[PDB]
């Protein structure tokens, strides 16, 4: 899954 | 003696107080910024105890205009450049948009939001280039108005970057900003590249800034940010009748303080107006919206329509569309 700030969840890019 | 103009206060909280019951959400900030003096003219939580204007988020797509300035100014790009805006990997993660366009214009770049065309300006820049730009804007800075948890956002003192890190940073994510930093980048874009403080007292104009970008290269941008606000564009809820406006609007997910991310989605929208001549920069934010509607565009956008379209008749800011 996504993590701060290594990973970030990014909006239209899953 | 306050900066803040009691009129734009009311409306903004009204409208801000509206939207955030309309979208179900937890609470909302709004910040409205004069683009010359760095007077804070508005600046409002709902629920008013629900302290947000310190709350910090990631800024995503709000940092795009600065990644395209930034490409103008190192000569990457010229004025009508055109992007290869196919999807493709960065160390094995798919870079994709919402939409898919083979070829992108940079105005396109802000208009359909384009992580792919943004990734490929960044990885033709070292990881110093996007790094100072958004230092000279104020990212990482204090803001210093006196407010609780206020400080200086999440911002990167980076040694390495990895490829997939130099995007995500060309995105808005991995750093974090607040409200009031937000809206200070904005106000430096409304100037053309002068820097200014935020102030909750009165000055008077005109007030020497720091010259942080060139004039020409920011008024370029600030144009192609006119075309996010138009059909097809993802702001288009965010229009107003008779006035041109240049906006970004984004989305966030909450971050713990594990680093983990949960459910809860931040919407946001940044923007100048009139984009002919900017008066205000304006940072509208609705935290966890729980109506079926999470992004920026759809939830946040309107909200900035109705208070910039508010400030702007109240001000008597002569229409600048057609
Ligand atoms: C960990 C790699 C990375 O930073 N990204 C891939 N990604 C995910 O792993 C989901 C959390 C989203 N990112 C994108 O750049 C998507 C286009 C960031």
């Amino acid at each position: 899954a996504c993590s701060f700030p290594k990973c970030p969840w990014v909006e239209g890019c899953a | 003696p306050l900066s803040i103009d009691e009129r734009l206060q009311a409306l903004v909280y009204r409208e801000l107080n509206n939207a955030v019951a309309f979208n179900k959400a937890e609470s909302g900030s709004a910040v409205l910024v004069d683009v010359n003096t760095g007077e804070v003219l508005a600046m409002a939580n709902s629920p008013g105890r629900n302290r947000t204007i310190t709350d910090v988020f990631e800024p995503g797509s709000t940092v795009k205009p600065m990644v395209v300035m930034t490409a103008l100014q190192r000569g990457v790009v010229r004025e009508n450049s055109v992007l290869n805006t196919i999807p493709y990997r960065i160390n094995g993660h798919e870079i994709k948009d919402v939409a898919r366009y083979s070829e992108l214009t940079l105005t396109g770049v802000l208009q359909k939001s384009s992580n792919v065309g943004v990734s490929k300006l960044a990885l033709a820049m070292p990881s110093s280039a996007l790094v100072d730009t958004y230092s000279r804007f104020g990212l990482g800075k204090a803001t210093n108005l006196g407010l609780v948890g206020e400080r200086s956002g999440l911002y990167p003192q980076k040694q390495r970057w990895s490829d997939i890190e130099r995007a995500t940073f060309s995105f808005g994510y991995g750093l974090m900003v607040t409200p009031l930093q937000l809206a200070r980048v904005y106000a430096t874009i409304g100037s053309y590249g002068i820097y200014r403080p935020l102030s909750i007292t009165k000055v008077d104009p005109p007030v020497p800034g720091e010259r942080v970008f060139p004039e020409s290269i920011v008024r370029t941008v600030v144009h192609m940010m006119e075309s996010v606000a138009l059909p097809g564009g993802g702001g288009v809820k965010a229009a107003i009748k008779g006035y041109r406006i240049a906006i970004k609007t984004g989305t966030a997910k909450k971050v713990g303080p594990d680093g983990r991310y949960i459910n809860k989605y931040i919407a946001y929208t940044a923007g100048v107006a009139p984009a002919s001549q900017p008066r205000f920069a304006l940072v509208v934010v609705i935290n966890d919206p729980q109506a079926g509607k999470y992004y920026g565009g759809a939830v946040s956008a309107p909200v900035f329509g109705a208070i910039m379209g508010g400030v702007l008749r109240t001000m008597n800011i002569e229409p600048d569309a057609l």
